[PDB]
């Protein structure tokens, strides 16, 4: 999650500067949401295993 | 519509400007060569009369 | 069961983001084809992803 | 913000400096060949008067 968040930060800054298109920002946002969901599932699995 | 990165468009416009400049270079070369002939008749060129 | 409900909510959010990203990519690919920078295979592939 | 590598910024600054040097070379090439055409009028040039 930390790594993907840093990736999104870099991509959004780059788009703001004017080096990438809006399409690449959407990919980073989608990946960030996916990792968020994975982390939630991991926490729930830990609770269920307890 | 924001479907392309801005840096790409800046590069495209820069390419157009560069092409125009180089075309001007070529045109000036042609003009420089043509200034010594002036579109007269061959028999009337200065060297031939010399 | 409770944890499962929460996981479902998170997954729904992720999938909505993915859908938006795919729509943006398809729009880009279609505009490129309209201006003549892309084939029609790219359009069909984007449609499949959407 | 510590997003891109330092060797990328180094290479950007080096490119800018090299471009400045090349522009200086071009300006100097122009300044020479302007010493021959100092006189404003074609009829007043040293070669023609001879």
């Amino acid at each position: 999650k930390e790594a993907i968040y840093r990736q999104l930060d870099q991509t959004t800054q780059r788009f703001n500067v004017g080096l990438v298109a809006i399409t690449d920002v959407q990919n980073a946002r989608a990946q960030y949401d996916t990792v968020l969901a994975n982390e939630l599932t991991a926490r729930n699995n830990l609770d269920n295993a307890v | 519509a924001n479907l392309i990165g801005r840096e790409e468009l800046q590069h495209a416009r820069d390419a157009v400007t560069s092409a125009q400049a180089q075309l001007d270079v070529a045109i000036q070369q042609y003009n420089a060569n043509q200034a010594m002939i002036l579109g007269t008749k061959l028999e009337d060129q200065p060297a031939v009369q010399q | 069961s409770f944890n499962n409900i929460n996981a479902s909510i998170s997954s729904i959010n992720a999938y909505k983001q993915a859908v938006v990203s795919a729509q943006s990519s398809l729009d880009a690919m279609e505009a490129g084809y309209s201006v003549g920078t892309r084939t029609i295979v790219d359009v069909l592939d984007a449609t499949t992803t959407l």
